[PDB]
This record gives C-alpha cells, sequence and structure tokens, in this order.
C-alpha cells in the first residue's frame, strides 16, 4: 500500500472535537483539523489558523484569524467557526465530554452546570469584533489557556455541522492536514475496522505531510498487530505487547525507539460501588494503593517499560516532583493496607467481590491480573479482573455509568500542564471524572494554581493541590510511561511525540 | 485524553 498504516481503535464517540475524551477518537481528530495552536512534537504551540493570540494579562485575549482558510467543504474557517464551535462545546444541553475545557471562559457558568442564566446559550465572555477576529475573557488569570488553544476542543467547524451534529459525527469535515478518503470499495470509517484519510490539499499549515495517506488499523489484538509488523503488514505500531516487551530489541533493533511519555495509569473504583463511598471508601481507596507493588509490576511485568507513580501526573512534565510530602501513600506497605482496610470495615464490613474491568484490545491483561492477586494476598478478599473486548465498549459502559466494578483507566497528555492531568479528571464537573470525585477544596486549589502568575509559582500550587489528593485518593495512580514505539523496514523519518503518539504527519514512506 |  502507497499509504502509512498505523494502529488504532474504533473510537467510542462519534467524531466531533468537542465530543471526543479519548485517544482512539483523538488520534483521528487531530488529523482532520487544524486550530488556532498546532503543537511539535515536544508539545510546543506555534501559531497555526490564528495570526495573533495577545494576552498581557491572562484574563483578556485577543485573537485574530488568517485569511483565506476553509474546510473541505468549501466554506471558509472565520471567527464564527472558533466561537460557534467553543459555545456548542460549553452548553451543557450539547453534553460534551470536553465541556471542561471551556471552564475558564466568563459566561460558562450561565451554560454549563453552575448558577446563572439557565436561557443562555452562549457564553458572554465569547465576542466576536469581526469576521477574523474575537475576543475571550477569562473568569480569572489562566496560566494554561493560550497553552490549550492546541486542543482538539478549540477546533473550527463548519457552518453546516451545526445544523446536524449527528450527522457531522459520521462524516466529519475539516481543515486540517489530512481528510477522510473517498475510498474506492466502500466507506472511509468501517467501524471496527479501520479508517481511511488521504492529504487535504486546501492545508498550507505548520502540520503538512510526508506521505500519500494513512490508515488506522483497528486490531482486536496488540500481538496480531506485533506480527503485522514485524512481516511488514504494518508501518508504525506505537504500543508493543507485553509478549514482546523482551524481544523488540531483538526483533527490530534500530526499527524501535523508547522514552517516558506523558501518559498514566490509574485503578479506578467509583464512590457509587457498594463499600467505596465516603470515609469508607477513601480508607479502601488508600488501602488499595499500599496493596499494589507498583517497582515489581514495573520490573517484571512491563520490562522497565513504566515507573512507579509519585503523583497524580506524569514524571515527563514541567514542575513534576517525586519526593512531594505525603506521596508514601503510593508505597506498597501490606501491614498499613490491611489497616486501613480494617479501619474501613469498623465502619461497614466488606463483602462480595473486587473486580477490574479492561480493555483487552490493548495489552492489559498480564498487569490487572498482577493487581487483582495483589489486592487477593494482600487483603484477604475476593479480587478478580474481568476483561471486555474493546476499548470503545469499555468507555461507553464507564460513560454512561453502567460498568459495575473498578476499572483501568489512565491520561493521554494533550498539551504538557500538570493541570490538565488533574482538572479534566477530578474537578467536579468534569466530563472525564469516571469516578464520582467531589472536594471543593481541590478544585479551588487548582484555580489558584492557574491564578499564578508565574510557571514556578503554578508548579508550586499545583503540587500543593495534589497533597488533597494524596488524602482523598480519588483513584489510585499505578505508573506512568516509557514508550516503546516501532516501525518497518517501509518508512523512515519517524518521531515519537511527548506523549507517546506517533508524529503521523511526518512519517516518510518509500 | 483517556488512554487505550
Amino acid at each position: 500500500p502507497d499509504v502509512v498504516l498505523v494502529n488504532g481503535g474504533e473510537p467510542p464517540n462519534p467524531l466531533i472535537p468537542t465530543g471526543t475524551n479519548d485517544s482512539n477518537g483523538g488520534r483521528i481528530i487531530d488529523r482532520l483539523f487544524a486550530g488556532l495552536m498546532s503543537y511539535d512534537a515536544v508539545g510546543k504551540p506555534s501559531l497555526e489558523v490564528a495570526q495573533s493570540i495577545e494576552s498581557a494579562d491572562n484574563v483578556n485575549y485577543r485573537i485574530t484569524v488568517k485569511p483565506g482558510w476553509k474546510f473541505t467543504d468549501g466554506s471558509p474557517v472565520t471567527a464564527h467557526s472558533f466561537v460557534d464551535a467553543w459555545n456548542y462545546g460549553a452548553l451543557s444541553t450539547n453534553a460534551q465530554l470536553q465541556q471542561h475545557f471551556f471552564s475558564p471562559i466568563e459566561g460558562f457558568d450561565d451554560v454549563a452546570g453552575a448558577p446563572g442564566a439557565a436561557s443562555r446559550t452562549t457564553m458572554s465572555g465569547l465576542r466576536v469584533v469581526n469576521d477574523l477576529e474575537f475576543t475571550v475573557r477569562l473568569k480569572a488569570p489562566t496560566i494554561d489557556f493560550t497553552l490549550r488553544l492546541g486542543h482538539s476542543s478549540f477546533y473550527p467547524l463548519p457552518d453546516s455541522a451545526f445544523r446536524d451534529m449527528a450527522a457531522f459525527g459520521r462524516n466529519p469535515i475539516g481543515n486540517g492536514p489530512y481528510k477522510l478518503a473517498d475510498g474506492p470499495a466502500g466507506p472511509a470509517w468501517e467501524h471496527n475496522v479501520r479508517i481511511d484519510l488521504v492529504p487535504n490539499p486546501d492545508y498550507h499549515g505548520n502540520r503538512k505531510p510526508r506521505n500519500k495517506g494513512l490508515r488506522f488499523e483497528f486490531y482486536a489484538n496488540l500481538d496480531t498487530a506485533y506480527a503485522d509488523l514485524l512481516s511488514g503488514n504494518l508501518d508504525v505500531l506505537d504500543t508493543i505487547p507485553p509478549s514482546a516487551l523482551t524481544v523488540y530489541q531483538r526483533d527490530l533493533g534500530d526499527h524501535a525507539t523508547s522514552g517516558p511519555a506523558a501518559i498514566n495509569q490509574t485503578l479506578d473504583t467509583p464512590l457509587r460501588l457498594p463499600h467505596f463511598g465516603g470515609e469508607e471508601g477513601r480508607l479502601r481507596r488508600l488501602a488499595l494503593s499500599a496493596a499494589i507493588n507498583r517497582p515489581q509490576i514495573c520490573q517484571q511485568i512491563f520490562a522497565g517499560t513504566r515507573s512507579p507513580a509519585r503523583d497524580f501526573t506524569a514524571r515527563s512534565l514541567p514542575g513534576f516532583d517525586p519526593n512531594l510530602p505525603g506521596n508514601e501513600v503510593l508505597d506498597y506497605d501490606p501491614q498499613r493496607a490491611r489497616r486501613l482496610w480494617a479501619q474501613a470495615d469498623a465502619i461497614s464490613p466488606w463483602s462480595g467481590r473486587y473486580a477490574i474491568a479492561y480493555n483487552a484490545d490493548a495489552g492489559h491483561r498480564d498487569w490487572v491480573d498482577a493487581v487483582a492477586n495483589s489486592i487477593k494476598n494482600v487483603l484477604g478478599i475476593d479480587a478478580v479482573a474481568a476483561p471486555q473486548p474493546t476499548f470503545a465498549g469499555f468507555r461507553t459502559q464507564i460513560t454512561n455509568r453502567a460498568i459495575d466494578s473498578a476499572f483501568r483507566a489512565g491520561w493521554r497528555g494533550d498539551y504538557p500542564s500538570m493541570i490538565e492531568f488533574l482538572a479534566p479528571l477530578f474537578t467536579a464537573g468534569a466530563g472525564s471524572n469516571d469516578v464520582g470525585y467531589i472536594n471543593p477544596e481541590f478544585d479551588a486549589a487548582l484555580a489558584a494554581a492557574e491564578a499564578a502568575p508565574t510557571l514556578t509559582e503554578s508548579h508550586e500550587l499545583v503540587n500543593d493541590a495534589q497533597r488533597i489528593l494524596f488524602h482523598d485518593m480519588p483513584v489510585v495512580p499505578l505508573w506512568d510511561y516509557i514508550s516503546v514505539v516501532g516501525w518497518s523496514s517501509q518508512v523512515s523519518n519517524v518521531t515519537v511525540t511527548w506523549n507517546g503518539l506517533p508524529d503521523y504527519e511526518n512519517i516518510v514512506k518509500a | 485524553s483517556s488512554v487505550t
């Protein structure tokens, strides 16, 4: 094939930027759209669709849009294309999973779940000035507002989207480096099989493709994907299966690269489950954390390709500190785990089964089995693994709250900001808060970190806020990632970005 | 984004 073959998975949700909170949809959406900023392979933003983004105070922003941009339907990209998409994302009626990213904008409280004017459908802080200029007024200084403007939640949408957003989500129309193929034998998106993309000839931004297209192959099994990589039937595999972690170097040589990536893994136990709410639940989550031996699993299960968590973010992010006071809650300590679990039993004695659900399509079986066995042996409870076949179905059950057990989760960074690893997961109203954790003192601490005038102060305030997380253990942080990516002999110029993904636009195929 |  002339296009670059890479791994992916079926998106759990339609291809609407503000409706996409997961990496399977995200890796597609990021090929199809271009935002005000684009990110390079280290996560630094540069002006893309914006001609300028000006703020002297982290509160008031003036955004000018470059003229001449268009969507692949021929329609122009204007200030409205942004403002209408952002208002769509923010308005609670539209139930967009990325709503949280709009929270600092004045008027968000009117349109989101907050006290305010419930007839209002748009945010007062977002104001069109002319066809190619708009202003943003935030409720408070927000140190990572500029940085987040490369993120998918802020992508522009064509006017036609709003007339029928369900139709748009099945057949999205964007302005970015690729577009969906009009392939020769069936639809570009073959659900549960693959998505085909081709270069967008209209596009003249910072991410111009160096290849003739991309095919995301939705593997049911990472061993199948590794076999395909070794035979040349797959060009880039961004996740080596556990079975291959001790042999990929022999198999691939200089065609595999490893490095820290801003991705983590957690064990999530909804607060709505039996025995896992209130103070009882807090004590049991602390006990689970003490019942897991992260160095041992990282060494043996992952062959050193994960690093034990020391906080709720990821080692490679700016301001990370692996020696925060109170992080001893993330050390293995069986006697402590039993004491905490017994303290929980003083409130209500445990009964039943502790099951850890996971998506089997991404290589989690070995670690989940190991964690369940550790919990069983340390605490003396019936702890088991509970596999589901696909990420899409698994996330759907998490989102609609049908899931009836604990489950694995984890975050791949969208931009390199510790706050971005915390606010979307642990603030009270966030769409990716999968467990129902609510602590207004934590939300206020994050707001204080956002209001800091300098990055150094902000980082130290984020780390202060993480003390609340050490106390509440909203989820159990496990490890962060050492990404290992392999590629075939038919491609070159493969760079792995700061968050573990291939730099797709820059892959070359002879 | 949620991974996996």
